[PDB]
Parts: structure tokens; sequence; C-alpha cells
RNA sequence: GCGAUGAUCGGCAGUCUGACAAGU
RNA sequence: UGAGUAGUGAGAAA
């Protein structure tokens, strides 16, 4: 019966995406002066921290790596034949290794947590399917969650009138 | 007067890409093409259009000569939105931003430059403005960037040397294109303190006619800078 | 037969002209003024395309010195078949570095090819297929900036922009971490409660739940490596007497996972914390002797830069971080700050009474003194020498003031 | 000192310094770096003097980046002991500023002094 | 082939001063 | 030298 841990979750699962978002910008910007247009080309943070990962230097440009590249995501943007080109054709300064070495653990750090926001993510909608199978089907189980800690608990949205829960 | 706040007015300046802002005070301002900062510190103007905020930074004819010259009532300029430019003398973004501002993303501006501590300065500026191609290198010599550069509609020289007149014959006579611009800042001192000024601009125009660049128009540059005229000319090769 | 040598930022072309004295002839404006007479005057024999900026930065400079290059060697080498050829090329050295190759081409620059090396300057993008003229923007802009970097001396380890950076990312950090440990002490203290004011570090409450679970494996866990004898029992006598209530593994895992979140955030702010020091021991080593890296690296970043500092009076960075105290005395004709962001460096701790403001006066003094040797120093020694005696003699300013 | 350039030869440092002087009697000369690189900030100075043999000369060169950017004439004098002299204090100073004042009694001589920097530069 | 398991109504805001101080 | 870190509640459609 405990609902507690919903309220958490969501209570968490957001301060993640705002703090994912927070992290990943900064990445962006470190890694954007070694080559700053990937930045533009990969908009989506979380992909563009892995690209980061697998491409440190833009220097290393092989056919194979551009499978490998090619593989993460997908190539219907092109983004993978566009880095390789614009890699060997940038004005992006070379950092020092230690800046690297700093950039490829920062975002590292950037793919654990959604990473484990991910799990969390998962973890809410089995426990919403277990507490309140009826409101996350309804609805949904984020939107569900979200409503419960609204009202503070699961028996306070049930005492609410009708007129009450749609204002909540 | 002219706080940050202060709402105004922006309406067009006569040559494109040049606006003007109205007020209790008058402002010469050309659009931002990086907004939400400021290469210098100079003001910067807010404007809501539809509602997406574009902003606009001042020009300060102090600090750039170009805006001393479009104060003091400059008929023709050949700087203007989608043209390249060849900027010669460029110490930092004090000007070429703002020629940067005004030939937009579509222009080029190819800006020259030969101390090297302006020229770190100078490369931390074009960063924020790709249509900057900054070249560290002696104009002396146009030949060693002649590679970085491709043609320019107008070439404009502020360098402060006594022998300007030679470098911009050869970078003219390189990228710049038939009938093109020639736009050049002209301090009296430089070239020749021992002479009075008007002699100065005088021999210079003579150096500019051997060199098959034709006058157009000539401008003292007072009360903002004393001993300086910006001479226009066209390039004809034939 | 009639060669040009055409230098661009993508790689060298060599261009066949049908004249063999296209570069005699006084009407070549008129004969290059569009694109499809210039693509008729002059076909492509060979491209050596640039691989790498790396490649390109090295022909870059080969060109820039005069000097024939391996690429351009043997790019040139292909067209040796033709006996009896003129070399059109742009600049005189070159002329003459390939004239000593001994190659079986009469090389010509006079003023004259200058046309043809103009026209052809008028439309590369057309001339050249494949290539777009943003494209070859993009290479200009890219190989002038990488051009830059090693005229001008460029080194990785001074650039002060590593150091704003850095310390904003600290305090974001210092934020962030700060907040999940409010949270993971509100939803594990659901299980055990009484944890939170046993432990107050954060980091050895996130490992108590890495070591043990549930309460029922504290009996059998060792928290030694966590925590010292005393507490570590305590906590046990607590886990029996507990008043939090059983949890799922579920609910385990993912705590446990927030948990390994927590210790980690601190490994990785620690190597931050190193990675910042070594930079500013770097970039401004006098200032980290004075005043210190944490402060040091507030002062610059309150700034914007390091120059920007470098620039400022001694009495701005007295009151630096502290313009809100400043403008509200200035404005109510009351009495001004006397310490701002300096007041937590070292120096100005020793002091005590009226001293500390003296200590602040006379410690930005040098702080600028120290700061205009780091910015402006072309060939400073990374050691730190002129902080080292500013520090000297403020010492002896508070020995001396405090006796 | 080859980082101390331009640097102004013995008759022109006679005639800067007795500039100084008459300044620091009419309330018209800014002593100090620090000072003087305030001068710059507000744009009232007339021209900075710096002197060539401070040690570590950086502490001053500064102003030259300062005096470049805002067009104000410098010049370096060999020694600084002589410029606090000049200055018309008891401790050496190694930079020093002249205020700009269009209403000053020695305001033709400033700019004799001036103009021959200008060449000099 | 309707409805109480709910019809209807950027501003404040401006980056401190400058030759004396301590002892017999 | 001086100098502040609380919606209503039975109609609706024809």
């Amino acid at each position: 019966k405990n609902d507690n841990h919903i309220i958490q979750a969501i209570a968490l699962l957001d301060q993640l995406d705002k703090d994912i978002n927070t992290f990943a910008m900064r990445v962006k910007e470190w890694y954007g002066w070694h080559f700053p247009e990937l930045a533009k080309l990969v908009p989506d943070n979380y992909t563009f921290a892995k690209l980061v990962l697998f491409i440190k230097d833009k220097a290393s440009l092989n056919d194979d790596s551009l499978h490998d590249l090619a593989a993460l995501l997908n190539e219907d943007s092109g983004i993978a034949q566009r880095v390789i080109d614009n890699a060997r054709i940038s004005m992006g300064q070379d950092i020092s290794e230690t800046d690297m070495e700093n950039v490829c653990v920062f975002a590292q750090r950037v793919a654990s947590l959604a990473d484990y926001r991910r799990q969390l993510y998962d973890y809410l909608c089995e426990k919403m399917h277990t507490v309140a199978p009826n409101l996350s089907e309804l609805i949904g189980e984020v939107i569900g969650a979200r409503l419960i800690s609204h009202a503070g608990s699961l028996t306070n949205l049930s005492k609410q009138a009708a007129s009450t829960v749609q204002i909540l | 007067g002219a706080r940050g706040g202060a709402k105004v007015v922006i309406e067009p300046h006569r040559h494109a890409g040049v606006y003007i802002a109205r007020g209790k005070e008058d402002l010469l301002v050309t659009k931002n093409m990086a907004p939400g900062e400021s290469v210098y510190g100079e003001k910067r103007i807010s404007v809501e259009e539809p509602p997406t905020k574009v902003e606009y930074r001042v020009w300060n004819p102090f600090r750039s000569k170009l805006a001393a010259g479009i104060m003091g009532g400059l008929d023709e300029l050949f700087i203007a939105p989608g043209k390249k430019v060849l900027y010669l003398g460029a110490a930092s973004g004090t000007s070429v931003s703002h020629v940067s501002d005004v030939v937009g993303p579509e222009g080029v501006v190819y800006a020259v430059e030969f101390s090297h501590r302006p020229g770190r300065e100078l490369i931390s500026m074009a960063k924020k403005r790709p249509n900057i191609i900054p070249i560290i290198e002696d104009a002396r010599h146009p030949q060693k960037y002649r590679m970085l550069i491709g043609m320019v509609d107008c070439v404009f020289a502020d360098v402060a040397q006594p022998d300007q007149a030679r470098i911009i014959a050869l970078n003219s006579h390189m990228f710049l294109k038939d009938q093109g611009g020639v736009v050049i800042s002209i301090k009296a001192n430089c070239i020749d303190s021992t002479v009075d000024a008007e002699t100065v601009f005088a021999r210079e125009v003579q150096k500019l006619r051997e060199e098959r660049i034709k006058p157009l128009e000539q401008l003292t540059l007072e009360p903002y800078e004393r001993d300086h005229c910006i001479v226009v000319g066209r390039y004809m090769r034939s | 037969m009639a060669y040009v040598l055409t230098e661009t930022s993508a790689g060298y072309a060599l261009l066949k002209a049908s004249d063999k004295k296209i570069y005699k002839s006084s009407s070549l404006i008129q004969d290059l003024d569009s694109s499809d007479k210039v693509l008729k005057e002059f076909k492509i024999a060979a491209f050596s395309k640039f691989n790498s900026a790396a490649n390109a930065l090295e022909e870059a400079n080969s060109i820039i010195e005069g000097k024939v290059s391996s690429q351009l060697e043997k790019l040139l080498e292909e067209i040796k078949k033709d006996k009896k050829s003129t070399l059109i090329v742009s600049e005189t050295k070159l002329a003459n570095a390939i004239n000593k190759l001994g190659l079986n081409f009469n090389v010509v620059s006079d003023a004259v090819t200058l046309d043809i090396y103009r026209a052809i300057k008028e439309y590369l993008p057309e001339l050249l297929p494949g290539m777009s003229d943003n494209d070859l923007s993009k290479m200009s802009l890219g190989l002038a900036h990488s051009i830059g970097r090693h005229k001008l001396k460029f080194s990785a380890d001074k650039v002060d922009v590593m150091i704003i950076q850095a310390i904003a990312l600290l305090d974001d950090l210092d934020k962030e971490l700060n907040t999940y440990a409010m949270r993971c002490k509100e939803w594990y203290g659901w299980h055990f409660p009484e944890l939170a004011k046993i432990v107050t570090d954060s980091v050895a409450y996130a490992r108590i739940i890495l070591t043990m679970g549930i309460r029922s494996k504290a009996s059998e866990t060792d928290l030694s490596e966590i925590l010292p004898e005393e507490i570590e029992e305590r906590v046990k006598t607590a886990a029996e007497v507990s008043m939090g209530t059983e949890i799922t593994q579920t609910d385990l895992d993912n705590i446990n996972a927030l948990a390994e979140q927590i210790v980690e955030f601190a490994a990785y702010r620690e190597q931050l914390s190193n990675y910042l020091s070594a930079r500013m021991k770097a970039i401004a080593p006098n200032l980290t002797q004075l005043v210190g890296e944490l402060v040091g690296a507030r002062l610059i970043a309150h700034s914007g830069s390091l120059i920007s500092l470098a620039k400022s009076p001694a009495s701005t960075i007295q009151i630096l971080g502290a313009e809100k105290a400043l403008f509200r005395a200035l404005k109510t004709k009351h009495d001004t700050p006397k310490y701002g962001l300096l007041y937590h460096a070292s120096l100005v701790g020793q002091a005590t009474g009226k001293n500390k403001g003296k200590i602040a006066r006379v410690l930005a003094a040098k702080a600028a003194v120290s700061l205009r040797y780091d910015a402006l120093a072309e060939d400073r020694d990374d050691s730190g020498d002129i902080g080292l005696e500013s520090r000297a003699k403020v010492e002896n300013r508070l020995s001396q003031l405090e006796g | 000192n080859p980082k101390a350039f331009p640097l102004a030869d013995a008759a022109l440092t006679q005639q800067i310094l007795d500039v100084v002087q008459q300044a620091a009697n009419l309330r018209q000369l800014k002593k100090g770096a620090n000072e003087a690189t305030k001068t710059l900030n507000r744009g009232i100075s007339e021209f900075i003097i710096m002197a060539a043999d401070c040690e570590p000369i950086e502490i001053l060169l500064h102003l030259p980046l300062l005096c470049e950017d805002k067009n104000v004439p410098y010049v370096f004098v060999p020694s600084r002991v002589a410029l606090g002299r000049a200055c018309g204090v008891s401790r050496p100073v190694i930079a020093a500023s002249i205020t700009t004042n269009d209403a000053s009694a020695i305001k033709t001589q400033i700019y004799a002094v001036k103009d021959k920097i200008e060449t000099l530069l």
C-alpha cells in the first residue's frame, strides 16, 4: 500500500531531468571548443555525450570508425557523414589531454544519471501499475504519479471531490 | 542619457545594413550577429519583433573610424549586406564585428592583422562570428594568405602605416574585383607629421590614382577625431 | 604546355592552360571574366587534397616559407611526362623553389599571371566540382585558426577560460550533490530514519547504504572503513531498534543506484578540484601563492578573463565581490565595504579586528602586481616567484601590524 | 630592456620631466600605476609616462595595452627614481599620468611634448 | 437508441579614496 | 590613510 515511493520518484525524476540538462550543456561547451559543430549537428544532448565519448579527437577519422559512429543513432539524419567531413574541416582548437580527460569523464557522468533516470522511470511505471493500476492505466504512470504528489497521498486524492481533482 | 533600458525607436539608415535609434539622443546601431553579448562592452538594444527577441549593438563613432564616417555623411559605402569585404588592419573586433554585422550571415569579412597580441583577441571574436575569417599575417605581402582569401567586393584599410598605399595596391590588385570598392582611413601623423594635414591627404590621392583607383569622395572625421580623413574610391582595372 | 599552380585551403590544384603563353596576352581580363571561358581555358591536371588539418597546416607553412612540399612535389612529378612545358606560379619564391627541383618546367611568375590567378579566384567553387563555397570558407576559417595558434605560440596549458568554466562547474556540482544527498537521506530515511543524525557526511551516508542494504544486514556487515568504531556501533544498535519500515528489493536497487551516484559525484568533485588547482598553478602561479586557488578562481571568473582582471585597479579587486554592499553604502551616505571576495583568503583570516581591512588593501595591491605578471608576461616561468616575495611582504606587514 | 619601447632619449627625458614637475605643482599629475590605470579608464589622461628601469617591468605593461586601445600617447623614461623626484614625491614612481585640462596654465607645453611623443611613437 | 458512476450553466544600478601611517 | 562579508447541482435531446 505504500505510495511514498512514487512521490519520491517524481520529485527525483524531474530533478534528474533538469540536472541531466545542466551537466550535458556544459559538456557541449567543453567539447565545443575542440570542435563546436557537433553541438550543432546532434542537438539531442544525450546522444551528444556518447559521440564525444567515442569521438574524443576529431582527427581520428576512419571508415570503420565512421561505421561505428554510424551505428550510434542512425544515418538517416546523415550526421555520421557530416561529422567525418566536418571533423576534417573545422576551426576547433585542440585542448589538452587533461582537458580531454575531463570531458569524457564529465560526459560519462551525464550518461550515468540519464541511464539511472531511465531505470528510475521504469521503476515508477512498475510501481504505479502495482499501487494504482486503475489510475495508471486510465491516464498514465507519469501523469498519475504527479497527481498523487500534488494531493500529497493516494488517500488524499480519493478523498478529494471531482472538482477539486480537476483543479489539482 | 542612453541607459540600457531606455526605450528607443529603431529605423533603417540610408545605407543598407545600418540602423538608427531615435530618442532624446541619436545613436547609430547595427544588428547583432551574435545576440546576447557585447564584443567590447558597447551598449546593446533589445527589440521584441513578432515574439522573437532580436538584439542590436551600438556603434561608437569615437572608437570606430567607419562609424564616424557614417555620421559625417559618406555618400557611398561599398560595405553592405551580402558582400565580401577585405578588412585590413584588423587590430581587434571593435570595428570588424560591426562590419561583420553589416555584411550579415551571407557576407564574409577577411580580417587581416600582423601584431600577435591584438591577433589572439581577434581570434577569440571570430569564434562567435562564423563569417569572420581572421588572417594574422602581414598585409605588405598578400601572397602569404592568398590561399585563404577569395574575392572581395570592397577593401577596407585602417592601417596606420607610412606605406599603406603600397599595401592597398597589392591587396586590391590581388583580391578586389573590377569596379570594386576601396575605402581608406588616413592618418596624417603616421605618414608624415612634418607637413600639414591637407598636404598628406592630397599625396595619398595621387598614389591612389597612380594605382588605377579613382577617388569618389573625401571626408574629414572631425569633431570625433583630429587630422583624419576617409577616402572612398573605385577600382577600374581598365 | 602552360601549367598554373593554384593553392587552396583544401589542397593543391594544377590547371592545364591551352595557350603556352596565356600569361603574355594583354586581354586576360576580358578572356577570363566568366566561369565558362575559365573552364575552357583551364582544365584540372591533378588535384592533391589535404587529408587532415595537421597535413593542411604543414602544407600551409611550407607555402608561406616558399618551400615545395612533398605533396606538391609528387603532384608536380605526375605532369613531368609533358616535355617543354611552362609552369605559371603565383609567388616568385615558390617559382624559384620549384625551379631548383630540376623539373622540366619553365616556371613563370609575372605580373600578367596575376590576372590568371585573379580570374581563377572569382570562380573557385564553380571551377572545383564537389566543394561548395560555404564548405570552402570552413576550410578557410579552420586552417586560419590552426595556422594562427602556432604563429601566436598558443599553448593548450595557458588558457584561463578553463578556469572560468571549472570553478562554475564546481559550484553547480556542489549545489546538486547536496540536493541528491537530501533526497537519499529522505528516501533511505524511510527504511531507517536514524542514520542522518548519526552520520552527517553525505558521502559516508551513501556508502553505508552500499555496504549494507537492509537493517537485518547490519548485524554482520562491517562499517569500519566508512565509520570509526564509536559511530559504526551506534548505527548497528539503531538498526535493530530502528523505526524505518521494510522495503522491497526493487526499492532497494534504485536507492543503491542513488548511493552509487552520491559517492560517484564526490569522486569527480575531488577530481575537478585537483584538475582546477593544476590549471591555476600553470595559468596564474603567482596568485595561487598569494591569494590561493579557490579565491583566485572566483576573482578571475568574476571579471570574466585574466586580462580583464589584470587591467582593473587594486581598489576594485579589494571590493570585487561586494557590489551589493558597496552600492548600498554609496547611495545611503554610509560606510563602504573593505573585504569583498578576498575576505575568505587565508591572510585575511590570520588578521584580526581592524587589521583585516588593512591587510585586504595590502593584499589586494600585491594581488594586482602578481596578476599583471601572470596575464601579460610572454615568457613567464611557471614558478610563482613574484607571488612568493609578494606573499612575504604581506606576511611581514601582518606581523608588524599585529605586533 | 627591450620591452620598454619606444624609449625617450636624454634630451626628450629632460623635457618630459619638466612637464611632470609643472603638472605636479598645478595638481595636474596622477602618480602610481594604479592611479594612472584609472585615468585611462575615465579617458581623462593627456599622456602616460612610464619608467623603463622598473623590475619586473611587466607591472606597468598593462598601461601600453590600455593606451593603444584609447589612442593615448605614451613613453618610457630610463629612470624611475628620476620620475619620482620629478613627480615631487619621496618614493620612486614607475608610472604617471597627465590629466586633461584645456584650461590649464601649462597647456601649451604639455601639447608640445604630446606631439613630440606622438612623433616618437 | 442520454444523465447524480453527474445534464446544465533589461529597471532600480553608479564599479571606493589617494600620501601619509607607526615609534622615541 | 580612510572605508557595511470550498463552483453550481437536473436536466439534456427531440
